[PDB]
């Protein structure tokens, strides 16, 4: 069962998919292949939750039918910038404008 | 595996698999000789759509399987439009 | 050109509606004319009589937009072996980012209003252009 995922780190968001079956961290294995910094250094989110490393997606709520490919799940990265972790933070994207009259 | 990182107007960059992102011969041309692109017409809140199409667009291309529908905004759906007649997505 | 071949013959299809559009089962008449049915709400199945050599295509009952069958555009019923009817899998195309935004976009703006759209006029005309089985069949020829 595959689960699709953005990686969320500031203004950095990565599109990826895994197994339901795959742990949180093979996932930052992943992350460290893209933007190479090791999972010691990494520390992911679900919302507000800090997620194991040896826990598998689907523990972590992660489903094939939340997590899906026309609609993917949020997943926070955090990163350690000195001693101390960062921070979580997500940028949010754009604001749409308001919807015009002919539409509305 | 290869991934690639598009560039929103609005600074926001997504990092897809190359592989995902071959399927528009727009973005399979912009790449040639590069990993990054940059659309300063296309604003974040668009573009990441456009990222959830390739996703999509592999995993439903060619299934039995029932394809679901693929949910767009009515607050996005002009721009996205415009973003698409561009890039003939 | 593309018309139904008078067998009658008989064969007996599964009309199912595995898509989330109300669909319209269009049948190609002797004469090559497209036929309205009975439309299928979705997640529906209905057992239908109809023969071999006939030619059938689907539709979005509301906007005309094309729908698959088994995959492809077109279902032509065969022989029935061992009296299990045949199954017409009525299925979402992978649609292009255009012809979806383009529907959403039809779905919202009444037809009147398309030109007070801020879009390029390329746009426009593509929205006025909205699916007509005729000119499909045309292409087709
Ligand atoms: C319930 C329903 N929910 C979605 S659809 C549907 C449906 C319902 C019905 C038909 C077809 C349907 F989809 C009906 N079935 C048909 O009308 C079939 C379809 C096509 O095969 C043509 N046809 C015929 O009977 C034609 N007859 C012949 O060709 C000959 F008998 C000389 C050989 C016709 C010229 C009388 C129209 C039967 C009555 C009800």
């Amino acid at each position: 069962m595959d689960v699709f995922l953005m990686i969320r780190r500031h203004k950095t968001t990565i599109f990826t998919d895994a197994k339901e079956s795959s742990t949180v961290f093979e996932l930052k294995r992943i992350v460290e292949g893209i933007l190479k910094r090791p999972p010691d250094e990494q520390r992911l989110y679900k919302d507000d939750q800090l997620l194991d490393d040896g826990k598998t997606l689907g523990e972590c709520g992660f489903t094939s039918q939340t997590a899906r490919p026309q609609a993917p799940a949020t997943v926070g990265l955090a990163f350690r910038a000195d001693d101390t972790f960062e921070a979580l933070c997500i940028e949010p994207f754009s604001s749409p404008p308001e919807l015009p009259d002919v539409m509305k | 595996m290869m991934y690639v990182k598009l560039i929103s107007s609005d600074g926001h960059e997504f990092i897809v698999k190359r592989e995902h992102a071959l399927t528009s011969g727009t973005i399979k041309a912009m790449l040639s000789e590069t990993n990054e692109v940059n659309f300063r017409e296309i604003p974040s809140h668009v573009l990441s759509k456009v990222c959830m199409y390739f996703t999509y667009k592999v995993r439903y291309t060619n299934s039995s399987t029932e394809i679901p529908e693929f949910p767009i905004a009515p607050e996005i759906a002009l721009e996205l439009l415009m973003a698409a007649n561009f890039l003939d997505c | 050109v593309l018309r139904s071949v008078n067998s009658r013959e008989p064969s007996q299809v599964i009309f199912c509606n595995r898509s989330p559009r109300v669909v319209l089962p269009v049948w190609l008449n002797f004469d090559g004319e497209p036929q309205p049915y009975p439309t299928l709400p979705p997640g529906t199945g209905r057992r239908i009589h109809s023969y071999r050599g006939h030619l059938w295509l689907f539709r979005d009952a509301g906007t005309h937009d094309g729908l698959l069958v088994n995959q492809t555009e077109l279902f032509v019923p065969s022989l029935n072996v061992d009296g299990q009817p045949i199954f017409a899998n009525i299925t979402l195309p992978v649609y292009t980012l255009k012809e979806r935004c383009l529907q959403v976009v039809r779905s919202l703006v009444k037809p009147e209003n398309y030109r007070r759209l801020d879009i390029v006029r390329s746009l426009y005309e593509d929205l006025e252009d909205h699916p007509n089985v005729q000119k499909d069949l045309e292409r087709l020829t």
